[PDB]
């Protein structure tokens, strides 16, 4: 079977998704799922809706996890001729770190390490941290008042080289090197549909 | 009818002063509007938006020992700058502007005749400025 995906908003194995795009990246903290559902409407019978705006999903790609984190939005469209589509979007579980606002009481970490300041800037929204780089010590860590849970981390992992992104399980990976795991030797003339 | 005199009922065609003999006469009248198709609805709307611009199409023939000179003169007239007065054989006098004029002229297949397919558009004057 060519079958790659099987999405679960909670257990409901999507069988109507008319299209899909799943993006993962190291340049950022999250990903971006984008499903397209049909959602018919018969204007006499009863109809049911799903107002998820937050109901959690995953995308098992080719019998293996690819994403983990319809939180993004619901975008029910309309038209006369090809209408009644529903674009669902779903960022990564490491999102509230992106759209929140730090609410730690003190604001002044003293004699701490970047790992610790990152553990307390995350465990306010239950995002287990996959620390796999090192422990750097720093005397003064004052967080700008309510800056953003993601700006502060990015600042604290850029002045000591540490890539900050998200894995397939739903965790925050703060690494310093690679994920190992070598693979296919793409050769020109063998599988590249296109290159640039 | 049985005693229908054609050339006493069709007007001799001419554009911008130059007269010629026409072989066909068409028009493209109309009335343009929108079309509403509300979703999930057994009802439809329509909104009249104006007048569709008129266009005329003719076919002129030249079958004379000097058809080449006549066709050259007619080409020189049709390429004159600005719209001019047209006598449509079945619509009378209008103000049109030539938009295309194909000149078919073969030799080893039909020598002697030259055909011109003409395409005019109702060109009404304006008043420079913002009218």
């Amino acid at each position: 079977m060519i079958k790659p995906m099987r999405i679960f908003i909670g257990g409901e194995e999507l069988v109507t998704y008319t299209s899909a795009q799943l993006q993962r990246t190291k340049k950022q903290m999250t990903g971006s799922l984008t499903v397209e559902i049909f959602l018919d409407y018969v204007p006499t019978k009863p109809t049911i809706v799903n107002a998820v705006r937050g109901k959690e999903i995953l995308v098992y790609i080719m019998g293996e996890l690819a994403f983990t984190g319809a939180g993004g939005d619901v975008s029910v469209n309309f038209s006369k001729g090809n209408g009644y589509s529903v674009t669902l979007t779903a960022r990564g579980r490491t999102k509230y770190l992106i759209d929140s606002s730090q609410t730690h009481p003190t604001g002044f970490f003293k004699n701490t390490s970047d790992k610790k300041v990152i553990e307390t800037l995350v465990k306010e929204h239950n995002v287990v941290l996959q620390w796999d780089a090192e422990e750097i010590d720093e005397p003064k860590v004052t967080l700008r008042d309510g800056n953003r849970i993601y700006n502060e981390i990015f600042e604290r992992c850029n002045q000591n080289c540490h890539f900050a992104y998200e894995t397939r399980d739903g965790k925050l990976l703060i690494t310093d090197g690679t994920n190992g795991t070598v693979g296919e030797d793409i050769i020109l003339g063998y599988n590249i549909l296109d290159f640039s | 009818g049985p005693c229908y005199n054609p050339d006493a009922e069709y007007l001799p065609a001419s554009f911008k002063g130059f007269s010629f003999d026409a072989d066909s006469s068409d028009s493209d009248h109309g009335r343009n509007g929108a079309e509403a198709e509300f979703v999930f609805g057994e009802r439809t709307g329509y909104a009249d938006l104006g007048i569709k611009i008129k266009s005329y199409q003719l076919r002129a023939r030249f079958q004379t020992n000097d058809h080449i000179a006549q066709t050259n003169a007619f080409i020189a007239v049709l390429e004159s700058p600005g719209p001019g007065l047209l006598v449509h054989p079945t619509r009378g006098t209008v103000f049109a502007a030539c938009r295309s004029a194909r000149v078919t002229d073969s030799k080893v297949d039909a020598a002697g005749v030259t055909y011109v397919e003409l395409d005019f558009v109702e060109a009404n004057s304006v008043l420079s400025g913002f009218g």
